């Protein structure tokens, strides 16, 4: 998945 | 014909962008200042940290976009990964000073083509950034137009790896329609203004590609991007 | 958006210019090396075939641009600058015009349709093929007629932001007349759908990205030591 | 010039 390869972006989105 | 719902949605976007600008004030204050190997590094660090803060604002702005958080987190990332740079270029062109041909990033500080090159970017990217900024300034967009163009750029159904293309497109179109209705009030005697604004989305795609060559040149030079920028831009 | 006599005549001439350009290339298209089982020979003939379709397409694109109002008043230098970079985009547009949703194929020659596997066999990499057919899929949903394609093509050609354009003011001014013409035309063809006009314009955005993917295709050919014929090499090779 | 580097295209334009 893209999600597993974009940890910092994923965390910014989660808050 | 601008409806109550469109007028309200456009105003929230404009309020959202200023709210996002506020929440990242402190982060922009802690960024490595603009200043050998030490000076050269510090400039690159200065520029790249501005980009990081900027990516954080774009993320925060997207979360405020009606329909964005209802897309899968996978699509959210899909959309943000490829539009980030286009949104950054739009924000760059917003801060263009025609008389000096410079970009005002931090408020007492303007940056020109020479400063960009000193910060570690190549001329094949810099000249296109400045040419686009020039063309963009002639349009004289306001907050509302910039915010809608940014939404439309984010809700691009044709990005790599988008699953819910139908929904992304459907959402984009609400912003296109709102921009059309809005531009008919702002420019009631010039029906070219609406399409001229959409054609800047065309230029941004090319600039996005010229940016990919810039990211590639950094590989060759072994100038590594910090982690957030590397995650979104490196192959 | 009020379609004027001047716009109406102009759209009709484009549509007639396109049809006239195509009959002019009927014979040259007749001597394209025929489309041929598992040999180096066979993969050269398919590549030869496809590239020769592209050669004639560029001939047509040039011919059509000559009939575009204002195009020939540009310096020859600006004319070449516009065509060098728009040609692939015009070709991708013409490709999407000939798309068959049922079989997800492209009909170039009349009794003969090409699917994704045929493109691969003709020498193209899947990283280019897949986006061509995706773009073609999306364009087919819009159901553009001759007039909308002719104008989309003209708008694509009159792009002020191509590399090496001198008279950017005039090229942009010319693009705007075809944008207005399209806006007015789409108001007759789709009077209850104010989204159709911007959706067409938005496909030019997708085209820019296909152009970029195409540049990577041309770069891979170099590494395959697969050489483009002279006209394609002149416009596409670095 | 672009023109000197695009001789076939140029000839197609001339006619
Ligand atoms: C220009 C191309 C984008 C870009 C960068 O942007 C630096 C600038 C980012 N930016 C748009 C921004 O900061 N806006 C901004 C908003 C508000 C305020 C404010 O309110 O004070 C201040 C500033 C920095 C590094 C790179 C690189 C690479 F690293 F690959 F070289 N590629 O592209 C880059
Ligand atoms: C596909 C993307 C464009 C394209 C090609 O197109 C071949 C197809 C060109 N074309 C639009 C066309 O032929 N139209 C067409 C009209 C009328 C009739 C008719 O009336 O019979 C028949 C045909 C061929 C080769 C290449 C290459 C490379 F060179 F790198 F391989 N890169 O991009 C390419």
């Amino acid at each position: 998945s893209l999600t597993e390869r974009h940890k910092i972006l994923h965390r910014l989105l989660q808050e | 014909q601008l409806s109550p719902e469109q007028l309200g949605m456009i105003e929230k976007l404009v309020a959202a962008q200023q709210q996002c600008n506020r929440r990242s004030f402190s982060d922009r204050l802690r960024v490595t200042p603009w200043p050998s190997r030490e000076a050269r590094q510090q400039r690159f660090a200065h520029f790249t940290e501005l980009a990081i803060v900027s990516v954080q604002e774009i993320v925060d702005f997207a979360k405020q976009l009606p329909g964005f958080l209802q897309l899968s987190r996978e699509d959210q990332i899909a959309l943000l990964k490829t539009s980030a740079i286009e949104v950054m270029l739009l924000e760059t062109s917003r801060r263009y000073n025609p008389g000096s041909e410079s970009i005002t990033f931090l408020k007492d500080f303007s940056y020109n083509r020479e400063d960009f090159a000193k910060a570690g970017l190549q001329v094949e990217f810099i000249n296109p950034i400045f040419e686009f900024s020039r063309a963009m300034n002639e349009l004289q967009l306001n907050d509302a137009e910039f915010a809608l163009l940014i939404a439309i750029s984010i809700f691009s159904a044709d990005r790599p790896n988008v699953q819910d293309q139908l929904q992304v497109e459907r959402l984009q179109h609400t912003y296109v329609e709102a921009l059309h209705a809005y531009v008919s009030i702002h420019h009631p005697h010039d029906r070219l203004m609406f399409p001229r604004m959409l054609m800047k989305l065309v230029s941004l795609r090319t600039l996005s590609s010229v940016h990919s060559e810039q990211v590639f040149a950094l590989r060759l030079q072994d100038k590594k991007l910090p982690p957030l920028l590397s995650e979104i831009w490196d192959v």
